[PDB]
């Protein structure tokens, strides 16, 4: 369900703790983290220069529905982390994009 | 203030053919076409 | 006396700019810019 | 696909065998954003992509 | 005992009543990942083996 | 699909938003009714 | 594959052009089969000819 101000801040940090456990049995091998939402008015730069000053995490944004929300600085999120970025606005559009 | 003695007389027939379209027309669009044995309501393309 | 109406005749075309870019959300969220609107309705209001 | 009713969904690319061979192993993480703007048609295209 | 039918999860629960007759969802596309300690009765001496 | 060269084949429907009841339609390039594309439909639409 | 076989059909799309194989029946495929050439899967919601 919905609800809430949305805080691109505490969702990275937790993904990024996330993909440090190393406590579990782990694939470690590529280490991605990908968001679905529909518009971002924040970039978030700060979390990533330190979780991953390095690039170590791919990150993938994906943008969806039919809206009016800026899209610009998910862009630039995915630009920044050598990751890549995917709309979806349909059903139909849901197959081909959740694979490539 | 002119257009009062109207207003009232469109109060009037909004009235009469409510309690004429009560009374005639009362719960008879309840029922539609559904798939066999479904909740899903069956209809053309551009239909409503 | 001449533009003391005039004065606060400009304020509330400033406050009627103040309503139009407040952006609607769905389900109690928000963007930086109604949040420094919220703000501004209070310097508005005091000066009325 | 059209000869019978049942009509075929089956995609190369979506196969297993086809993405072990694509690629490495991976952890990933799925974020999704609840926020209220989502809420609506939106909402309902990020469970079905996840 | 590995078999053609593939692994099952859950207690499989279908609406027959939001199922419009003629529009042929998705099948199946899963392997058959059935486990050693899940084909035979599991002792403690077979996790050591 | 943008242009009409990508406009060919067949696609899918989905009945209610369902992702689970699904139809081919054969994909179209169709040409809107009440267009301006000449003085003639130009005038056709705006008087409508 | 994926299309009818029938002799009279003729659809002849643009760019391209079918084969009627011939089909043998077969073991250890349990399905009639042609060893002279593949057959192409085209999935549904892509157009071949592009
Ligand atoms: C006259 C005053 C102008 C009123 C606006 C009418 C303009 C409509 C028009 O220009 O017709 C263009 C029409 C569009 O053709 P098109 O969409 O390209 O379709 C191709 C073939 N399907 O092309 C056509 O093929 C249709 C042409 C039909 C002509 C319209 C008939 C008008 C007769 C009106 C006389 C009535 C006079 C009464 C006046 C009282 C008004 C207060
Ligand atoms: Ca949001």
């Amino acid at each position: 369900t919905a609800k809430g101000i949305t805080d691109y801040k505490k969702g990275f940090s937790f993904a990024f703790e996330q993909l440090l456990n190393y406590n579990v049995s782990r694939a470690n091998c590529n280490k991605i983290i990908m968001l679905f939402t529909d518009g971002g008015e924040e970039r978030a730069q700060e979390i990533f220069a330190k979780y991953n000053k390095d690039k170590k995490v791919r990150v993938f944004t994906f943008s969806v529905g039919q809206h009016n929300y800026d899209r610009g600085p998910i862009q630039w999120m995915a630009c920044e982390n050598k990751g890549y970025y995917y709309e979806i606005p349909s059903i139909g559009a849901i197959r081909i994009n959740t694979q490539e | 203030l002119p257009l009062f003695h109207i207003a009232l007389l469109v109060l009037f027939m909004v009235i009469i053919y409510a309690i004429i379209g009560l009374e005639l027309f009362k719960g008879k669009m309840h029922k539609t076409c559904y798939y066999i044995g479904t909740d899903i309501v069956a209809t053309v393309e551009n239909e409503k | 006396w001449k533009p003391f109406e005039t004065i606060i005749l400009l304020t509330i075309f400033a406050n009627c700019v103040a309503l139009a870019v407040y952006l609607p959300m769905p389900e109690d969220d928000n963007n930086s810019l109604n949040l420094g609107l919220e703000k501004l309705e209070y310097f508005f209001l005091t000066v009325f | 696909s059209r000869t019978p009713n049942k009509i075929d969904l089956y995609d190369v690319r979506r196969r297993p065998w086809y993405i072990q061979g694509a690629a490495s192993p991976k952890d990933m993480l799925i974020l999704v954003d609840v926020s209220g703007s989502v809420s609506g048609l939106t909402l309902k295209l990020i469970r079905t992509s996840v | 005992n590995l078999q053609p039918k593939p692994i099952g999860v859950g207690i499989p629960t279908i609406n027959l009543r939001k199922r419009r007759p003629n529009v042929q969802n998705p099948k199946s596309q899963e392997p058959v990942t059935l486990d050693f300690l899940d084909a035979e009765l599991e002792n403690d001496i077979k996790v050591e083996i | 699909k943008m242009t009409e060269e990508e406009c060919r084949g067949y696609y899918y429907v989905y009945k209610d938003g369902d992702p689970t009841q699904m139809e081919l339609r054969p994909r179209q390039w169709i040409h809107n009714d009440f267009h301006f594309d000449n003085v003639l439909s130009a005038m056709m639409s705006l008087f409508t | 594959a994926k299309d009818d076989l029938d002799p009279e059909k003729n659809d002849s799309e643009p760019g391209s052009q079918r084969i009627k194989p011939v089909f043998i029946d077969d073991a250890n495929f349990r399905r009639q089969v042609s060893y002279q050439h593949a057959a192409v899967h085209i999935p549904t919601d892509i157009y071949e000819g592009s």
